[PDB]
């Protein structure tokens, strides 16, 4: 049906608001090119993590 | 080379004793005794460990933001 | 509700360590600053300020070590066994109970009573 | 008396603990999953002339 | 007495050897648990010749079949899986017990006289251990014992004229390949029983003159028979150690290695992150603090040069750190100098562990630059320190 | 203790065999011990618990 | 004897994990233990696109 | 009259601990 | 550069496996050996694994028989001398999906698809890892281009994996009627992986668990022996002439 | 001549088969059993001396 | 364990070269050491030139 | 020397220059000459046990 993990990620959203944010912001930030080798990577990989730790102790409840 | 001793030795057989109980007999003394002869100890073993872990996150962490735009 | 965190079950017991020795230090200060000093002591100011100082440091000990072995087992409990519940906690309030005000107290019963009432304490949260 | 039983209850496991490990360095030369995997087939054959025999 | 009948058959002479070296032997009756590491180590040694014996069995060395056949143990064969664990994790409980060993000789000065070859002996023993695990941890041919065996062949190099000679003598080619990997399987076999010989001598010598106490006095006024006192106090131990070792054997059988050795060998491509196995890290750690080829490994032969050279500083004539305050506290901040150089071997060489490496390395020989000089200051004590 | 001392510990040859016989059914009780903690604690998770077990096409 | 990882170090080159040796876009050493640059082997061209080493 | 006790006594022991290291219950 | 250099670390997800006294799901293995030989087996070896390894894991005896008779090995040579085919028998390895480690380069752009029999235990926290890179496909961070041909995946090193998303929803249907969702297979495809990395581990645990109760209460009488032998020594009076 | 020497425990009547396929690592000698004697030739002149 | 030489000995049938068994031809021992006579596998005939064990 | 730079082979038996082959079989398999004694002892008794 549909991807338990994918409605758990987002359904954590809220527990990762500051990550978030953080991102967004960085999206922004580096809207302009600057001959391309700004990037988010870093922000990316802290929201991500926040997400990953709230989502892992509840998959596997839904998973058989 | 033999030593020449002069003494007098009084000794109980091992099954007229209890064995095991004096394992937690003053137990907190014991504990009192540890803390108090090597505190000094380990600090010298346990403070350069956690001192310079610490600074090397702490070095890891500012050195990560200052090369995130 | 409880989503405004960063955890580390580490940091978390020497957080808790930290706090512990802080409010035993105030705790102590304030017994010390109740009581009146011994008639033998009115005359001259600075052994009372020893005691005083004892006290808080001696306070802040145990309470540090309360503060600590709760959260620390809390911990240990909640990792090994890794569900979440009010149960584990309720061991972490015995254990620190049990043995610190044990250690302190020098006795059994008064042991297995404090790490009932932190039990208890702990529960209700 | 009570001191021989405490202790024979200790000799039970040592003598426990020395039968496994001499057991798995024995048992660890017998044939292997692989080789007991290879033991059983069938082979089919033909025919040959008089006085003669096919290895 | 006239010995015209038979008495103990212990003292008969079939038996003679064996009752005054091992069942009668005075020993100094307060030893503490420390001294157990001696019995557990040779335990170690034993564990490890007979579970190699049945391992070689089934390993074959080839380049080709290496990693497989370590593969149809673990899958294969009968109690595969724990010869090869108790075999791998015995080179880690060789090590822990063995470094347990060291420092407790160097906690209480057992390194002084009489003991000066015993110490000695140790060091070459110790020599002898590092070569056998390393080249044994390279039989498996994976990725870590592949670039693991390619740099410390290389080592040789750091001779200027002979350096390149040597390196190609050792790989038996231009490149780590089966000739290398064959030699190894050859010396990883014949190294053990040298080191059961280097450990009968250093017992030996031992026995000369007895073993130190904690208290670090004389000791020929109260001395009580190895058997049964300390053997049943050496079989607590045995019996602790078998627990620590089955926890590991178990549960946890690959925490104290990499995964990176269960990949095949790539002489390509050299994995990202390359460490030997975690008893080697404090010499990788020496090593890499030097950035010079020949400033670290000469380091790295200082580190033996240093230990074999401090038997024979002038020292004071007390032993035991338990009446040597200062002596005491340079233990403590060696001890944690020696797990911090481990932890900065295993992190990757960059800012801050660079400074933190050099600094820790420097630390590391501060300890056998100044001990000499405390033993030489404090002989004045008793002069000064009067009733 | 005394009762079982005169029966089992007045010959070492017996004694020897007390330890055989208490090495054999101690092992043997410790190993059905320890699979049914195994079994309780992991219900449902066999191979034999396979729904479909026998049913490939 | 290590392979240097490329894309990587202080200079746009190399970096070899095993000592932290660091080369440049040119193969030269500039930081770590390693005393000698890369070494460059005899090639020549064929046309334009077959390099013979 | 002991040594054919202690003989008798040993033989026991040794065939409880035949019957231990290799246990043959299947083969019996 | 920085962070992408080592990627994203996986989380701790609770597998059922994990725990002193804790089996693999049998059930989940074999969902995921079907997983394997539906999705993964086109391009990855597992060169360790005979048909012979599933009997009495997930497989009975017959099931795994009509399994390695499905496929096609090759054998020789006959009296003629030339090499021919026969089908599988139990004792067969699962088979190659190449010839060698360059044909697998020349099908997968030059990348070459890692065998799978021991990934778990050759990658760092490896059952998380490669559940958390197969189901960690998504978009790249602003600012970041992948070169065509590859695929973002944060939980890969340097974030450019040679491996497309292997597993879209429903990708497999399951024998017993699990829903077959991307998170489903990734959970038992590490299950199987798992198991073949370390088909030892329940005999281990079982093993493990026995020994160390036997040898701690060893342990106890160890320490009773020798304080029994000691006590005479311990608690001895000894008097001498000297004071100070 | 292996064939023959690890046979000469089948004259054993009871487990004189067992003692030979065990010696063998199989059924027939093979990489096993040539493999054992490999480690078993190392390890025999050590105890020689 | 050793293998039987066709055509050989002094019974018609197999002799074996590493003791001196000496077999007829049933594969039956008539002097040497081996105790038994050559073990009879399962085979059959699925037609006049076809064999199966 | 004698034996190793002028005999070396003439001590053994040239047939362990053939590779194994478990289906064929020497007509005259040996062993080394030092074990022959012992071999010559297990021949003459017409029982394997
Ligand atoms: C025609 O045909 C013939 C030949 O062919 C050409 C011959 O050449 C010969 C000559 C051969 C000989 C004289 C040699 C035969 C004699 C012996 C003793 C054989 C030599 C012995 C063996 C091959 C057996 C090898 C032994 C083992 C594998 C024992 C294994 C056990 C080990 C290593 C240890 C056991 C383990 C434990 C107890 C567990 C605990 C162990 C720990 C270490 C803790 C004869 C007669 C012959 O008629
Ligand atoms: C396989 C390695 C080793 C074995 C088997 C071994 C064995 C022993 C034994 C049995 C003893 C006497 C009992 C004891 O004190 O525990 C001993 C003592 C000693 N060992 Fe070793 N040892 C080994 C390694 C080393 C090393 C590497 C060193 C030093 C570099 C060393 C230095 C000493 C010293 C100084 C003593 C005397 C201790 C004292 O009397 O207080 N040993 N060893
Ligand atoms: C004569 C006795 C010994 C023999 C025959 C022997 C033989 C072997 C063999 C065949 C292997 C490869 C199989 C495997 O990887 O597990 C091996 C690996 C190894 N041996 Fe030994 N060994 C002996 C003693 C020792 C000793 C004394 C040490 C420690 C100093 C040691 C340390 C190792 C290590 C570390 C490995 C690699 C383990 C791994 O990563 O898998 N061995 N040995
Ligand atoms: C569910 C099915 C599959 C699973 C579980 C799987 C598993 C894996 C694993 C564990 C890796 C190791 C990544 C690493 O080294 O960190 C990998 C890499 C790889 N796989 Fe697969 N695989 C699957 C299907 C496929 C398919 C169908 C293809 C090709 C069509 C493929 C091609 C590759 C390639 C090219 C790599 C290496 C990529 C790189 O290193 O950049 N895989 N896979
Ligand atoms: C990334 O890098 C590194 C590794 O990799 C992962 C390592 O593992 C190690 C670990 C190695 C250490 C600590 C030192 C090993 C020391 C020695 C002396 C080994 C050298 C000996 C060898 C190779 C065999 C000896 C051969 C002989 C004697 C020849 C025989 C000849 C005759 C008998 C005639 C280090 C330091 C390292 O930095
Ligand atoms: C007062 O005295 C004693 C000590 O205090 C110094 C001891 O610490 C110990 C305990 C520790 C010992 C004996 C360590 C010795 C270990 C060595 C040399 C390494 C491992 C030992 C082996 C391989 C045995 C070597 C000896 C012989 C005879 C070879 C034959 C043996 C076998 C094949 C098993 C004992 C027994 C002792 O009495």
């Amino acid at each position: 049906v549909v991807d338990p993990k994918k409605y758990l990620e987002e359904s954590c959203k809220p527990k990762c608001v500051k990550p978030l944010l953080e991102y967004q912001a960085c999206v922004k930030r580096i809207q302009g090119d600057d001959s391309g080798h700004k990037h988010c990577t870093g922000q990316y990989f802290d929201y991500w993590q926040c997400i990953d730790k709230c989502v892992a102790p509840k998959l596997f409840a839904k998973l058989k | 080379q033999p030593v020449k001793l002069k003494a007098v030795v009084y000794a109980l057989s091992p099954f007229q004793q209890k064995i095991m109980t004096g394992l937690w007999k003053d137990l907190p003394e014991k504990i009192h005794h540890k803390v108090s002869e090597n505190w000094i100890s380990a600090t010298l073993l346990v403070t350069p460990v956690v001192g310079t872990y610490w600074y090397a996150q702490y070095f890891k962490e500012q050195e990560k933001l200052e090369h995130r735009f | 509700r409880y989503l405004e965190e960063e955890d580390g079950p580490l940091m978390k017991t020497i957080k808790g360590s930290i706090t512990g020795f802080g409010a035993g230090t105030i705790y102590g200060t304030i017994l010390a600053t109740w009581k009146d000093v011994p008639r033998v002591e009115r005359n001259v100011a600075l052994p009372g300020l020893i005691r005083t100082l004892k006290m808080m440091g001696t306070h802040g000990l145990t309470f540090a070590a309360i503060g600590g072995v709760y959260i620390g087992v809390e911990q240990l409990v909640q990792n090994f066994r890794s569900k979440r519940d009010f149960y584990n906690g309720a061991i972490g309030g015995f254990v620190a109970g049990a043995s610190v005000l044990g250690y302190r107290a020098r006795s059994i019963p008064t042991a297995i009573a404090a790490g009932a009432t932190l039990a208890v304490t702990s529960a209700l949260i | 008396a009570f001191a021989y039983f405490v202790l024979s209850g200790g000799r039970f496991v040592y003598a426990s603990v020395l039968r496994l490990l001499v057991l798995k360095l024995i048992v660890s030369m017998s044939a292997s999953k692989d080789v007991l995997a290879l033991a059983s087939l069938e082979v089919d054959l033909g025919s040959i002339e008089p006085g003669t025999t096919v290895t | 007495t006239i010995r015209n009948q038979r008495f103990s058959l212990l003292k008969q002479p079939i038996s003679s050897t064996l009752n005054q070296h091992l069942v009668d032997y005075p020993t100094p009756s307060n030893l503490s648990y420390w001294w157990g590491f001696g019995s557990l180590a040779g335990i170690c040694l034993v564990i490890q010749i007979v579970t190699g014996v049945f391992l070689a069995m089934h390993y074959t060395p080839h380049v080709d079949l290496a990693f497989n056949s370590v593969e149809h143990i673990m899958r294969d064969v009968e109690g595969g899986w724990l010869l090869r664990y108790m075999h791998a994790n015995g080179a880690s409980m060789f090590f822990i017990v063995v470094y347990l060993h060291i420092f407790r000789g160097l906690y209480y000065a057992s390194y002084s006289s009489p003991r000066e070859f015993v110490w000695c002996l140790g060091v070459v023993i110790f020599l002898l251990m590092i070569v056998t695990a390393f080249i044994g941890y390279v039989l498996p041919w994976g990725q870590m014992s592949f670039w693991g065996a390619t740099v410390i062949t290389s080592l040789a190099s750091a001779i200027p004229v002979v350096g390149d000679t040597i390196v190609t003598w050792l790989w038996g080619g231009f490149s780590v390949d089966n000739a290398t990997l064959n030699r190894f399987f050859s010396l990883h076999y014949l190294l053990p029983f040298i080191l059961v010989g280097a450990s009968l001598l250093h017992l030996a010598a031992l026995h000369q003159y007895g073993s130190n106490n904690p208290l670090g006095v004389h000791s020929e006024m109260d001395k009580i028979a190895f058997y049964p006192y300390f053997y049943v106090k050496d079989l607590v131990g045995w019996v602790a150690f078998a627990i620590f070792f089955s926890i590991w054997i178990f549960y946890a059988p690959n925490v104290l290695g990499h995964p990176d050795n269960y990949i095949p060998a790539n002489p390509m491509s050299t994995p990202p992150h390359i460490v030997p196995e975690w008893y080697f890290l404090p010499i990788y750690a020496i090593l890499r603090s030097i950035p010079d080829k020949a400033g670290g490994v000469a380091a790295i032969a200082l580190v033996f040069i240093c230990l074999l050279a401090l038997p024979f500083f002038k020292s004071m004539y007390v032993r035991s750190s338990s009446f040597r305050p200062i002596y005491q506290g340079m233990f403590w901040l060696l001890l944690a100098d020696c797990l911090l150089l481990g932890w900065i071997g295993c992190q990757p060489v960059e800012a801050p562990f660079v400074t933190i490496g050099q600094i820790s390395s420097l630390v590391f020989f501060l300890f056998f630059a100044i001990t000499p000089i405390l033993g030489r200051v404090g002989r004045g004590i008793p002069n000064s320190y009067t009733d | 203790f005394e009762g079982f001392y005169k029966l089992i510990m007045r010959r070492n040859s017996v004694y020897v065999t007390f330890i055989i016989a208490g090495a054999f059914f101690g092992e043997r009780a410790v190993d059905y011990g320890v699979h049914k903690l195994w079994e309780r604690n992991n219900v449902g998770k066999r191979y034999e618990d396979i729904s479909v077990l026998g049913q490939r096409p | 004897g290590c392979i240097p990882l490329p894309n990587a170090g202080d200079y746009g080159g190399w970096f070899c994990p095993c000592h932290g040796s660091h080369y440049d876009i040119s193969g030269r050493i500039r930081k770590g233990p390693a005393p000698y640059n890369l070494e460059v082997p005899t090639y020549s061209f064929l046309e334009e696109n077959k390099l013979l080493i | 009259t002991i040594d054919i006790q202690a003989a008798a006594g040993w033989g026991i022991a040794a065939a409880a601990g035949a019957i231990w290291v290799v246990q043959p219950f299947g083969w019996i | 550069a920085d962070e992408a250099e080592h990627g994203l670390e996986c989380p701790n997800y609770p597998w059922p496996h994990e725990g002193i006294l804790s089996s693999y799901d049998h059930a989940s293995i074999r969902r995921g050996h079907q997983v394997y030989q539906q999705v993964c087996a086109s391009c990855h070896s597992m060169s360790l694994i005979s048909y012979r390894d599933l009997v009495g894991v997930a497989y009975t005896e017959e099931e795994a028989k009509a399994m390695a008779a499905e496929i096609e090995v090759v054998d020789g040579p006959n009296d003629e001398g030339e090499m021919f085919t026969r089908p599988g028998k139990l004792s067969d390895r699962l088979p190659e999906p190449y010839s060698n480690e360059s044909a697998a380069r020349f099908a997968n752009g030059g990348a070459y698809p890692p065998d799978l029999s021991l990934v778990t235990k050759a990658r760092h926290n490896g059952q998380n890892y490669v559940f958390a890179l197969l189901t960690g496909y998504r978009d790249p961070p602003a600012g970041i281009s992948i070169r065509e041909g590859l695929h973002y995946n944060p939980y890969f090193p340097g974030g450019a994996i040679a491996m497309p998303k292997m597993l879209n929803d429903e990708a497999v249907e399951y024998e017993d009627g699990t829903p077959a969702t991307e998170a489903q297979m990734g959970k038992d495809v590490v299950s199987f992986l798992s198991w073949a990395a370390e088909p030892e581990m329940e005999e281990r645990k079982l093993m493990g668990f026995k020994w160390i109760f036997l040898l701690s209460l060893a342990l106890l009488q160890a320490a009773y022996y020798r304080r029994l032998k000691w006590s005479v020594l311990k608690s001895r009076k000894l008097v001498l002439d000297v004071v100070n």
